[PDB]
């Protein structure tokens, strides 16, 4: 992207200067809370910090910083590329937009999917992970990783 | 007797070269030694600490703060294992249990003639594909007992 | 602020966190790592309280009290259930890996955390498993190290890094395992690292001079008192046990030394202690030494100084003003001499007219903290004056906080104030003849000889105003410096000058007065502060008389056939050798001292005054406020034989049985009463403390807790008998617990701190109007002087430029913080902390010399040859050889002069 003028210095001429970094950890699990992550990128101990005031006040080295995950900024492009419109029709639910879900752990398919928001714990286990294993009964799940 | 190489100051300065302050460039210091030497010793903190102008034991805390920057010597090949919640629902305890057979030590031991330190890590993000170990820089997934002496002959 | 406490109204600040005001209010909540001085992080989670949202709420929700500000119309609760439960989990979630220590830890009786366990109502233990371990770290030899009983509170590393500016102690590790010390075995570097043992509030930094001969605080006497190490003044209480000296704690001023001391003050009390000390009136006859008691020894005194033609006396400063004052009644305001040398009694009269005629205010030490630029001009202030140099680092610090409140963040929330104001500071320019430990926050150093930073302040002087004289031969380079410096200090509201007399020159004292002067033209705010260099160099000063050179040369001619020396060695201010030949002619000489000079072996006389610690009387510190110490101990109360009285007491039953034949001793608001009366300049010594008959509803204040023990033990070895309890005629205060030491008695001298529920140095906030502020009553001490309405002229003396000159090198002083106090080398646990004695070199002189680092080299000083191993000073400037002030053999009155045959030996 820097070399076909997507990044650095005057970007599409429009006078506009971005450099994107790569900031490779070592290897922390607080590290993914945004003032621990600032306090990480700083060179400090991951120990985050309390709010108000919140990163977009004085975040990075007391500058002001948004912090946001993979996904959101992957979505992001095809909200801008689409329009509005096209991305409050995707589902007809309050939260907009498409999500990556899958089931993992002894099932026929542990995978990954894009489905709408509203598809339903069911679907995402059977008609697209494929059910529980063979001689293995359902008996719990969590919904969104280790914290729920 | 500490001594910073040539190339590694260099790294370590292209690394304050992207931030604002010359601290952001402490992880990254403390992972170009532990690349070049394997671990951290005693002396590389001061080295990094004069190099970056930070106090020595923000340094210290640095290096024990984060799990994968090693104060202590390692083998030359280090097998991290995942024990989270989903390879432990895939059931890498078998996993566990092979390599500590094949290896005859301890998680967060040293092999006698150093070739292999074995260590339990968190999840990998391979939850869909596990139970997952991960080598020195090669992640291998799907694992089962009997692969395990198999695949460890191939780490010389 | 309106909030609401348990359904009970109050009125606090709206500013304030909720937890600083709660406790100002008298209200108890449970807390460890929110520190007044330290702000708030929301670490313990122990200040919760149940925050509802409206007055018809019964939910609430649990806050934390350090994190919550104390805004108008907010509605808490304290002994909540939930909050009250809570509150209990966290105290037994510390307690889950504690050890079980207290009957063997130095903090147990004085412990913050047992406070905290006992308040929260935590007694019974569920928890069945195993407690982890901390290795320990060596310290050094002041601080002793216990990881086992930390709870992770992160105070320590606070106090250390953010306020004290060291950098050789942090955090490190992980979940549980947090550990906080160094990153290896080794002394630590911090000149402050000694209020550690008070910061923690469990007792891994216990003071280890103190756990020699440990006792428990209620086993303590304590008193307020003033530190004698230097001219700063701050408050110490001395706490004593089986008639030795066993602690320093920090006494609270709000105005001075509110929280933290130093280290010299903190761990160099150990020449009072010493077993050489002199105890009895000893007279030379011959080669026999007589020991009499105090009648005999006045009526001999009062026959041999009666015989005598001409008495002299020669004072100290270290000294009260009452004993300085009682010598100088003795032999006359005429034959009264002070005890330094004639540059640097010209030196502190120059300091004393610039402070109290230079039209300038001189900030208190905690009026430092909030000024906005600081030039240091000369003075090494953290060997020299340590406490004014961590509130300059204060004011430095600063401007991270007006950053903050630019953004509307509170004042108490300090990692979002160290966060907004990363790295940006107010500008600190310091001047020496080499590094300081000022340097990592300075914004420029000045690494020159003492005339060149002398030229350095005259300039930036002429530039911020062109009346005052200008300086010819400038560099460009130096020229742009000066004008960085003149541009930051004449944008600051408060600027601030530090100078002193330990700068060993006149024309730096000038030049600062003259910089403080150029800005106050320019309508800022300046302020202008002197470090002076023994605890009562002011007060000295300010009584005057002529300099030890007069009285040597009274002396040697023969006018003078008798001299008092009032505790002054008299080989820190004059040439030994001068000074034994004018006491060996003298046919008399008397030695009132509390320590074992070298100048008693020649002596007729020798009175065994008492230190501070034994003591009362008044010292003037470096900002002209007069202080009261109060005496910790009777000396006579377990050796029976014993005479050790008051210098003053000493000099007055002298002056008394040599005019009228009969010994008088004298009370102490007598001595205080013939000051005022006599010297107008004086007066002020009077407010400082109230005067023996001061009560609080009719019972003294006591200096022991009400818990002491072994009273009817103590001197059962040497008399089954309990003697007769020590009276105290002098003060206020009683040898006893049968006073009151009440946090709400109207008064302002608290000899120790004690609440009901706090037996920790947190008691203080129970003593305090509000937490973080001044005492309740007002702080002790009294300014002697106001600020003039004129000021001085411009000084326009500015001296040559440094020229080295072949075969004549300038002595370039060094001060420590360990070691050039002349008091603080007798103390026994100093001598690890002291360093070795070298000489500092430059590369080219050494080169010029073919001398290396280490090597030993000698010098004539005044027909003495001396040799001292080197090391290589990068920053000193050619010409200079760099001396260490105050050490042994090497008397302070070197700085600033000259050496010849410097030569390898
Ligand atoms: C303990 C903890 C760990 C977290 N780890 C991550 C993480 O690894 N990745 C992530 O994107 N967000 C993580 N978060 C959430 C972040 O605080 C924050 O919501 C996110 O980085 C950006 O918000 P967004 O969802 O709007 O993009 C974590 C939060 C907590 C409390
Ligand atoms: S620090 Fe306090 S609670 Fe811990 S062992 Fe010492 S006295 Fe007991
Ligand atoms: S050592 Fe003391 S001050 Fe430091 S975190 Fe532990 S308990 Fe707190
Ligand atoms: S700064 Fe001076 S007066 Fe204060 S504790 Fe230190 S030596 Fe004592
Ligand atoms: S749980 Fe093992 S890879 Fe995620
Ligand atoms: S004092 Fe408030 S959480 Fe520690
Ligand atoms: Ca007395």
């Amino acid at each position: 992207a820097t070399e076909a003028g997507l990044l650095g210095k005057n970007i599409m001429g429009t006078g506009f200067d971005f450099e994107l970094f790569v900031h490779t950890g070592a290897g922390r699990y607080i590290c993914g809370e945004e003032t621990a992550l600032i306090n990480s990128l700083e060179g400090r101990r991951a120990n985050p910090r309390s709010k108000p005031p919140f990163p977009a006040t004085s975040g990075a080295w007391g500058k002001p910083t948004c912090v946001n995950n993979v996904e959101t900024l992957c979505n992001v492009p095809a909200i801008l590329a689409n329009g509005v419109e096209w991305y409050q029709n995707i589902s007809k639910s309050k939260d907009a937009g498409t999500k990556l879900m899958g089931f993992s752990g002894r099932v026929k398919n542990p995978g990954l999917w894009e489905l709408p928001f509203g598809t339903t714990a069911r679907e995402i286990l059977e008609d697209y992970a494929g059910g529980m294993r063979d001689g293995l009964k359902f008996k719990a799940w969590q919904p969104g990783g280790a914290g729920t | 007797a500490f001594e910073l190489s040539a190339a590694e100051r260099e790294a370590i300065e292209h690394e304050m070269h992207h931030y604002e302050d010359p601290r952001a460039a402490s992880i990254e210091a403390l992972k170009i030694v532990q690349k070049q030497r394997g671990w951290v010793p005693d002396g590389a903190i001061h080295a990094i600490a004069d190099v970056l102008g930070i106090p020595a034991s923000d340094v210290e805390g640095v290096a024990t703060f984060y799990s994968q920057i090693f104060r202590q010597p390692v083998g030359r090949h280090v097998i991290r294992y995942c024990d989270s919640v989903v390879c432990h629902i895939n059931g890498y305890q078998g996993i566990q249990a092979a390599l500590e057979k094949k290896l005859n030590i301890k998680p967060g031991q040293t092999t006698f003639d150093g070739r292999f330190t074995l260590l339990p890590t968190c999840c990998l993000g391979n939850c869909d594909k596990g139970p997952n170990m991960m080598i020195d820089e090669d992640t291998h997934a799907h694992l089962t007992p009997e692969a395990i002496p198999e695949l460890l002959e191939r780490y010389k | 602020a309106t909030i609401h406490v348990d359904g009970k109204e109050y009125e606090v600040n709206g500013a304030d966190n909720l937890l600083e005001a709660c406790l100002s209010l008298g209200l108890d909540i449970p807390y460890f790592c929110w520190h007044p001085a330290l702000g708030s992080v929301g670490a313990c989670r122990q200040c919760a309280v149940k925050q509802y949202q409206n007055a018809e709420d019964t939910r609430g929700r649990l806050v934390m009290s350090c994190m919550t500000p104390a805004s108008d119309g907010t509605f808490i609760s304290i002994d909540d259930e939930e909050a009250k439960q809570f509150r209990e989990s966290v105290v037994e979630w510390l307690m889950t890996n504690h050890p079980h220590d207290c009957p063997v830890c130095e903090e147990g009786g004085n412990c913050h955390l047992q406070d905290m366990t006992v308040m929260t109502g935590h007694s019974f233990r569920r928890y069945r498993f195993t407690k982890r371990t901390h290795r320990n770290q060596d310290l050094g030899p002041f601080i002793s190290h216990e990881m086992n009983r930390c709870i992770a509170c992160y105070r320590c590393v606070r106090y250390y890094k953010d306020y004290a500016g060291g950098t050789d102690l942090g955090v490190y590790g992980a979940h549980d395992n947090v550990y906080f010390g160094r990153p290896e075995d080794g002394t630590l570097e911090s000149e402050f690292s000694g209020n550690l043992v008070e910061i923690c509030p469990t007792g891994v930094f216990t003071d280890k001079t103190h756990s020699e001969r440990y006792n428990r605080k209620w086993d303590m006497q304590f008193a307020p008192s003033i530190c004698q190490q230097c001219s700063i003044g701050c408050n110490i209480s001395p706490g004593e046990r089986y008639g030795e000296l066993r602690r320093i704690e920090n006494r609270y001023n709000g105005t001075v030394n509110h929280y933290f001391l130093c280290d010299r003050g903190r761990f160099g009390y150990g020449y009072v202690n010493l077993k050489d000390r002199p105890r009895q009136p000893v007279q030379r006859r011959g080669d026999d030494f007589i020991t009499l008691n105090a009648e005999q020894a006045m009526q001999g005194a009062a026959d041999i100084l009666r015989q005598s033609k001409k008495v002299i006396g020669i004072g100290s400063p270290r000294a009260s003003v009452e004993s300085n004052f009682a010598l100088r009644e003795l032999v006359g305001e005429e034959n009264f001499y002070t005890g330094i040398a004639h540059g640097e009694q010209e030196r502190l009269q120059l300091a004393l007219k610039v402070l109290r005629e230079g039209g300038i205010y001189t900030p208190a030490l905690r009026e430092i903290e909030s000024y906005d630029a600081v030039l240091v001009l000369g003075e090494d202030v953290t060997q020299t004056g340590a406490r004014v140099a961590l509130a300059v680092r204060q004011a430095v610090k600063g401007k991270a906080r007006e950053m903050a409140a630019a953004q509307k963040v509170a004042d108490w929330q300090i990692a979002a104030i160290l966060n907004i104001g990363q790295r940006a500071k107010h500008p600190l320019f310091v001047t020496n003849v080499d590094d300081t430990r000022l340097d990592d926050i300075a914004a420029w150093t000045y690494r020159a000889p003492v005339e060149d930073q002398a030229r350095l302040g005259f300039a930036i002087a002429h530039a911020l105003d062109n009346s005052a004289p200008a300086v010819d031969g400038i560099e460009p380079e130096l020229q742009s410096k000066i004008d960085v410096i003149v541009q930051a200090l004449a944008g600051a509201k408060k600027p601030l000058i530090i100078s002193g007399t330990n700068a060993g020159s006149l024309e730096v004292i000038q030049a600062a007065a003259n910089v403080a002067k150029a800005l106050k033209g320019r309508g800022a705010d300046v302020g202008i502060t002197m470090i002076a260099r023994s605890v009562n160099s002011m007060g000295l000063g300010i009584m005057g008389g002529g300099s030890l050179e007069e009285a040597l040369t009274e002396l040697e001619t023969g006018r003078a056939d008798a001299v008092v020396v009032l505790e002054n060695d008299l080989h820190r201010h004059a040439s030994a050798t001068r000074v034994n030949a004018a006491l060996a002619k003298a046919p008399l000489v008397m030695v009132v001292d509390h320590q074992r000079t070298a100048i008693m072996e020649n002596a007729h006389l020798v009175l065994s005054a008492a230190s501070f610690a034994e003591s009362d009387g008044t010292v003037i510190n470096n900002e002209g406020r007069a202080q009261r110490f109060f005496q910790v101990y009777d000396p006579a109360y377990y050796d029976s034989k014993t005479v050790m009285l008051e210098s003053w007491r000493w000099l007055h039953s002298l002056h008394s049985t040599l005019l009228s034949r009969e010994v008088d001793w004298t009370q102490l608001d007598h001595v205080i009463d013939a000051v005022v009366a006599k010297i107008p300049e004086l007066a002020g010594i009077k407010d400082a403390a109230p005067d023996a008959t001061f009560r609080i509803r009719g019972q003294k204040l006591a200096r022991e807790p009400h818990r002491y023990s072994g009273r009817t033990a103590m001197r059962a070895n040497i008399s089954v008998h309990e003697p007769r309890q020590p009276q105290d005629i002098d003060t206020m205060f009683t040898f006893s617990m049968e006073g009151n030491n009440q946090p709400t008695a109207h008064r302002s001298q608290v000899p120790f701190a004690w609440a009901p529920g706090w037996n920790s140095p947190q008691a203080w906030n129970k003593f305090q109007d509000e937490v973080g502020g001044k005492l309740r009553f007002g702080d002790p001490g009294v300014r002697l002087f106001e600020t003039s309405e004129n000021g001085l002229d411009y000084f326009t003396s500015v001296p040559a430029r440094f020229q080295p000159q072949d075969g004549k090198w300038r002595i370039a002083p060094y001060y420590h913080l360990f070691g050039s106090d002349e008091l603080s080398q007798r103390a026994p646990v100093f001598q690890s902390r002291m360093p070795q004695p070298y000489i500092k070199l430059n590369p080219a002189d050494a080169a010029k010399l073919g001398v290396n680092a280490g090597t030993r080299v000698s010098f004539s000083y005044d027909g003495n040859t001396v040799t001292l191993p080197v090391e290589i000073a990068e920053g000193l400037t050619a010409g200079q050889v760099g001396l260490p002030m105050g050490m042994s053999g090497i008397a302070p009155v070197l700085a600033g002069a000259h050496l010849e045959d410097l030569k390898e030996a």
